[PDB]
RNA sequence: GGGCGUGUGGCGUAGUCAGCGCGCUCCCUUAGCAUGGGAGAGGUCUCCGGUUCGAUUCCGGACUCGUCCGCCA
RNA sequence: GGGCGUGUGGCGUAGUCGAGCGCGCUCCCUUAGCAUGGGAGAGGUCUCCGGUUCGAUUCCGGACUCGUCCGCCA
RNA sequence: GGUUGCGGCCAUAUCUACCAGAAAGCACCGUUUCCCGUCCGAUCAACUGUAGUUAAGCUGGUAAGAGCCUGACCGAGUAGUGUAGUGGGUGACCAUACGCGAAACUCAGGUGCUGCAAUCU
RNA sequence: GAAGACAUUGUCAGGUGGGGAGUUUGGCUGGGGCGGCACAUCUGUUAAACGAUAACGCAGAUGUCCUAAGGGGGGCUCAUGGAGAACAGAAAUCUCCAGUAGAACAAAAGGGUAAAAGCCCCCUUGAUUUUGAUUUUCAGUGUGAAUACAAACCAUGAAAGUGUGGCCUAUCGAUCCUUUAGUCCCUCGGAAUUUGAGGCUAGAGGUGCCAGAAAAGUUACCACAGGGAUAACUGGCUUGUGGCAGUCAAGCGUUCAUAGCGACAUUGCUUUUUGAUUCUUCGAUGUCGGCUCUUCCUAUCAUACCGAAGCAGAAUUCGGUAA
RNA sequence: GUGAUUUCUGCCCAGUGCUCUGAAUGUCAAAGUGAAGAAAUUCAACCAAGCGCGGGUAAACGGCGGGAGUACUC
RNA sequence: UCGAAUUUGGGUAUAGGGGCGAAAGACUAAUCGAACCAUCUAGUAGCUGGUUCCUGCCGAAGUUUCCCUCAGGAUAGCAGAAGCUCGUAUCAGUUUUAUGAGGUAAAGCGAAUGAUUAGAGGUUCCGGGGUCGAAAUGACCUUGACCUAUUCUCAAACUUUAAAUAUGUAAGAAGUCCUUGUUACUUAAUUGAACGUGGACAUUUGAAUGAAGAGCUUUUAGUGGGCCAUUUUUGGUAAGCAGAACUGGCGAUGCGGGAUGAACCGAACGUAGAGUUAAGGUGCCGGAAUACACGCUCAUCAGACACCACAAAAGGUGUUAGU
């Protein structure tokens, strides 16, 4: 699909509370940090003698992902998430789409 | 390589016409319907016969079409080619299926039994009524003896009981002989290829005086 | 994503699989039923676009096999310097990141771009590496 | 081993053991998805009203 | 696979009528309805917003909401062996109010004027409906109606 | 039996809701070492309907080959 | 066993309801060899027999028939 | 009763072909400076009510008119159907008992009614 | 003698390692296997005019697409047909008339839509925030989808109003873990500051076997618990298929329907064919064929006595009583 | 591994193995080195064998095709 | 086979995932595709078998949803027990009246969609074949299309119309009417909305019939393989076949009848007596008329009672009655 790189739309960030202008991004997750709770727990499983002590995800069946627009509001810097359906094709780059021309 | 008709003689299942669910189907074996002399006049063939059916069953195109033959071949051969006018009433429109079963020796190693059994049209069957006329034959009144043992003949390439009756009408109309002939007597009715076109109080008149104009011409 | 599951029945001919964490173009499929009461395996003998080995498998029909995204797309040369090709997109966006060809499809388009015809190139994209494959010469639009 | 799918013998006559007894009707039913503005209104009404009739009471 | 969707099995149900197709009349719109009126549920297949369910299809309730362009409803619905209550909020033109309550009221002040207009009289008012009691008797005279004999007829072809 | 694929000029194949090559036949050109080029003649795209702005392209039916299966009793 | 197709000169093989070609060889001519070419030849009961046709490979039925395909049990 | 503005039910109001329309009202009609919109003041915008015309729109009438609406003891208590029988029939199916009850067809009639406000020989 | 701070030895780390160990190797299913998905869903029908309703029933579809194909407003009317205009013809553009939708509305199908929900143009982001209630599936749980409001903040239009994605019915995902946004709030428990970590509220990363295990085979060397809920015999129901018999008579038979046959049709019988089904038997009814031996059936090959002939004789053919 | 004697054991190293004293940054652990930080720590460079690149090997596992034309040839 | 790769005694060595094997998964103390002994161990089993006294009262389910779920569970339903609050009702597998809703049966196609038979009249800048024509957007016939008025036959996934049976609601006291209080909702406005104060209307208080008490709560068992009959109905040639809908049954149930039989007909059951019957019968077996009355039939395979234990097409100066 084809989002604009700019919305105008509500901020609730305490001092707008109100439709500002948003730039838009899309959301990466990050990467997965070390001496995080769950991280250090599969370590101290995974160390020693028995193997693999946790499943490992094998049949996967979705071929998309939703996307997330970052969305970030350029007065007070307050940050938003929404999610849209399921596309194959994504863009943010603004190509607008023209009606009467040629093939 | 066809089954016998009695797999196929009653009404048991809903009507299957051939449509874009079908899309597939064999043609009938009945192609002609009207035989005889059939670009004859209404007046020409006063007298009316029908064999009739006394079943609720199916009727297959194959029996309709031996049935015609035999009959035509009997009334040309007796009465000549153009004596009589025969009407096949009814038209083979529901389809037969089969689930054709393997009559190989140890089938069932690949048979799969009753699994998946929908059929597939083989087949075209005419459905008929108590009382639905099967046969009509318009001729004159000359022609009664030879008409009757026609119909008798193709009586036998049916199943079920049929009956052959004399009509009351003035040949393929809906009116009586005495109600039709004080109507052909004015001018309210007037021919058209082969059946006539009648007169009613209704409608515009200068179209009703373009045409029948010899009951105006009062 | 860049790649997506599919079943090993699912594939057939002409397809693109990931073997080896390498993308790979099926020449060959054949199914052998394991025991006579089991389920076949299909045997997969395939060519990497890239470098042209050739890579075989044998799994079970029911698994999930990873298949690849492959983009195949057009472009006009504009000049063919120390291996790197510049090619020319549709409404004038350039890329110089395809490296030139290696074999005789490189002597052959290196040949055609000395002598001075206007060649149209054929580049791939599948799992984050980029090759051309093959070239033509327009035959209008001089 | 197949076996029987779906039937709906023999349901009609449980229900109708100790079945089909109508809900209980209640004089002033709940007031749960009516509109918030009007029982926003209709809370002041009524404590008027309670107010009204203790003054005039009292 | 089976499909049983919201509004699968409803051709028929949601087909408009023949020769009253288009848009709504305005007696729809025009009408009032208050909490506690008796409405009869039929859907209107022009209008796709606040369209119920195709089991209140011909249902009948009582109006217990009244909000900008829809009425809430309540439908009692049998659910295994007793009935559930069940709130609907359905826009207006899917709704009419019920004929037989007017009747009844129209019923109501009748009987309550008998009632008044004969309390000055006391004349045992006899105020609940009775049903249709056997007919008494009577004599039929045949002054111009000699009784005329029938009898069956035979049988014959008619074709 | 059933399943899957297949069918396009002389030949071989592709494809967007007939193409090239290789053969050809003509002509021109070229110390060449080599030839090269330009034109032609060639296809109901297996067939028949429907669909579609338009079908090799999408679909139904039919035919033609090639394959793989038909087990445990 | 059954089904289905098939059949042309001495051999092979093309056929619209209107029997042709090639080959074997019949003859004649030809050539420095390590030998050929050319020109005229004969030849059918269209597998057979009926019907049809205007006459039938050509249309149809029968027979012959060679080739194919499919067929048991534990 | 006619006409206009706004309607309700949404063909008894629609469609086809003719005919008529006093008064008033609508309408066509005249004009492009201004607001405005077009390739085109044709539509739309604005101005005049002046230069004119019932030709058209509109309204009404006509037609063994098409359609639509209503009714019938017209078809027809027919088709169908709820209940019953150790009813008939090899069967297919069919009669009877207690009940409910069509559609097509045929015939007859009809062809807008009306609310609010204004205005009219 | 040799060798020498290198081998060796100890501990970690990478590779290799069916030599060995442990374990796994879906379900539905007219038996299982192969096939298919009837496993999560959607349209029409089966479905018997409320609702509900099955089969490996029928005809199809889904894992997408769209910054407009969402929202608001304005103008206009479509498919098709007829009549015209240089190049221009069957199809290029323009003009008029008829045109209840016969077009279009992203896709499957069914509904809905005409001063529109269609085509064109203008402006936008309501495809926004906060949590509740309700409908469908339903246990009246979850998930998905949807409906009507409340409290804000917006868009559009002159305005009434309309808008919480797509005209409606499908288009999708728990716990644990990671990560992002918000509050910059709570906790790190002897007291503080700063990193780091852990919490609360709302999303994302995905389980398609779709209420969600991490998973290859073979066994004819085989084992156990069971099953006639379930296949391979007989028997039983059925008779498509196999076999046998009729009715009718267009024709064959030189002539002539029926001496002998007999097309197109159609009515049956049998259980010596093969199927279909799964009722009985899986704490076992000895599953090929042959040899031996008895009895029964007749749909009669021969023998007895007869009728018919396209029966001169001879030979033969059709038929009857007959086992 | 094959299984006396006799007579032979053809072609193929692409695959799977096996094997090189080749060439050398692609993959690249721990320890060690450098930078940032107040430190936990994070990030890089460097990086052994083996993989990856390049050869050999069939009395190693194994394998040994089609369509045309006229045995032959393309 | 018998002079050796011979046979054999005794001693000795190899021990259980180990040995030994001229290789059969052979042998390893009658045990080998992993010996024997003891212990862990009363290993686990959604699977098979069994499960011990009497009487009384009540009394089922094989269905919904989810599950690596399909021989099992959870959950809802059916059932019992304990009761509790009240005292004839805020009831009812029923009818009537009033009012809705539906798209099946039927019907329809000179009504839309689709299929379909036959002629008739027209249209050719507007078809194709022949013949006459120099040719001709020529002619004459014929055949195809399209139009007009007809005609024959149809539709599970067609429809203008449209039943029967089923199905929602109402038939008052929690009602109706009059007057006027509250509000931050709403209106131009005491305008309206909702809840109220005070007042009037009572046993025909608002149709019929019946009520056997009405309402409410907790807890828990078994069950979650079903099958048959009439009617509607799907797949199949069909089936004592497979799959659905409503009801009644069997399972769980004896008794009289159908000779016999789970389901059919009749009727449901404490222990006895008398009377009357149901369904079925009354020649004898066998209780009960070799009753009465009118006809029909003579079979060198008569016929004899629903479910039900079979027979058809086609024929007959057999006989009877009819048109
Ligand atoms: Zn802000």
């Amino acid at each position: 699909v084809n989002v604009p790189k700019t919305r105008k739309t509500y901020c609730k960030g305490k001092t707008c509370r109100k439709h500002t202008q948003h730039k838009v991004t899309q959301y990466k997750a990050g990467k997965a940090s070390l001496f995080a709770q769950g991280k250090r727990r599969y370590d101290r499983k995974q160390s020693g003698f028995g193997g693999q002590t946790k499943p490992v995800f094998h049949k996967k069946a979705k071929t998309t992902k939703k996307v997330v627009l970052r969305l970030e509001c350029v007065k007070c810097k307050t940050r938003a998430q929404l999610t849209l359906k399921r596309c194959k094709h994504f863009e943010l780059g603004g190509e607008k789409k023209q009606k009467g021309q040629a093939l | 390589a066809r089954r016998p008709a009695r797999c196929y003689r009653y009404q048991k299942n809903k009507p299957y016409p051939k449509s874009r669910y079908n899309r597939a189907v064999p043609d009938s074996k009945i192609r002609i319907y009207d035989l005889g002399k059939k670009k004859a006049t209404v007046d020409e063939f006063p007298l009316c016969v029908h064999l009739v059916s006394n079943e609720l069953e199916q009727l297959s195109s194959e029996a309709l079409e031996a049935a015609r033959i035999c009959a035509n071949k009997y009334m040309t051969t007796v009465s000549g080619r153009d004596a009589f006018h025969l009407r096949v009433r009814v038209h083979p429109f529901h389809v037969l299926r089969i689930n054709k079963m393997l009559s190989c020796a140890g089938a069932d190693r690949l048979q799969q039994g009753m699994r998946g059994a929908w059929g597939k049209p083989h087949g075209l069957a005419a459905r008929v009524d108590i009382g639905q006329i099967i046969f009509s034959v318009r001729t004159k009144d000359s022609n009664k003896d030879v008409v009757v043992e026609g119909l008798r003949r193709a009586r036998y390439k049916f199943p079920g009981q049929q009956k052959i009756i004399l009509s009351k009408k003035w040949g393929f109309t809906n009116l009586d002989r005495p109600e039709y002939l004080k109507k052909r007597e004015a001018g309210e009715v007037k021919d058209d290829g082969a059946f006539v076109k009648f007169l009613s109080k209704k409608g515009s008149l200068e179209n009703n005086i373009r045409e029948f104009p010899e009951y105006f011409a009062a | 994503s860049a790649t997506y599951p599919m079943q090993c029945s699912a594939l057939r001919k002409n397809g693109f699989v990931v073997i080896k964490s390498r993308p790979c173009k099926i020449v060959d499929m054949s199914t052998s039923k394991t025991g006579k009461h089991g389920h076949a395996k299909v045997h997969l003998v395939a060519i990497d676009i890239f470098t042209g080995k050739k890579l075989e498998d044998l799994s079970p029909s029911t698994h999930n096999m990873e298949v690849p995204v492959v983009k195949r797309n057009e472009y006009q040369l504009l000049d063919i310097d120390d291996g790197f090709l510049s090619l020319m997109n549709m409404d004038g966006d350039t890329k110089d990141d395809v490296k030139a060809p290696e074999g005789e499809l490189g002597d052959s388009l290196q040949t055609a771009f000395d002598e001075g015809k206007d060649l149209m190139v054929t580049i791939i994209s599948a799992m984050g590496e980029e090759a051309a494959i093959s070239f033509k010469e327009a035959a209008r639009t001089d | 081993a197949k076996s029987k799918n779906h039937t709906a013998h023999n349901q009609t006559r449980k229900a109708h053991r100790n079945g089909i007894k109508k809900p209980k009707t209640y004089k002033y039913p709940s007031l749960k998805g009516v509109d918030p503005k009007f029982r926003r209104n209709h809370k002041h009404a009524l404590h008027g009203t309670a107010k009204a009739l203790a003054a005039a009471k009292k | 696979g089976k499909s049983h969707g919201y509004r699968s099995r409803t051709r028929y149900m949601f087909q408009r009528d023949f020769r009253k197709h288009g848009a709504v009349h305005l007696s729809t719109y025009l009408k009032v309805y208050k909490v506690g009126d008796i409405v009869d549920i039929k859907a209107n297949g022009s209008i796709q917003k606040g369209m119920p369910h195709k089991f209140y299809q011909g249902k009948t309730g009582v109006v217990y909401n009244v909000t900008k362009s829809s009425v809430g409803v309540i439908i009692n619905k049998m659910v295994g062996n007793r009935y559930l209550e069940k709130r609907l909020n359905l826009r207006v033109e899917h709704i009419k109010h019920s004929k037989c309550r007017q009747e009844f009221l129209e019923r109501v002040k009748a009987n309550a004027a008998k009632r008044a207009e004969a309390k000055a009289q006391g004349v045992a008012v006899q105020l609940k409906r009775q049903p249709a009691q056997p007919r008494e008797s009577r004599i039929v005279s045949t002054e111009g109606n000699v009784p005329q004999t029938l009898a069956p007829v035979p049988y014959e072809t008619f074709i």
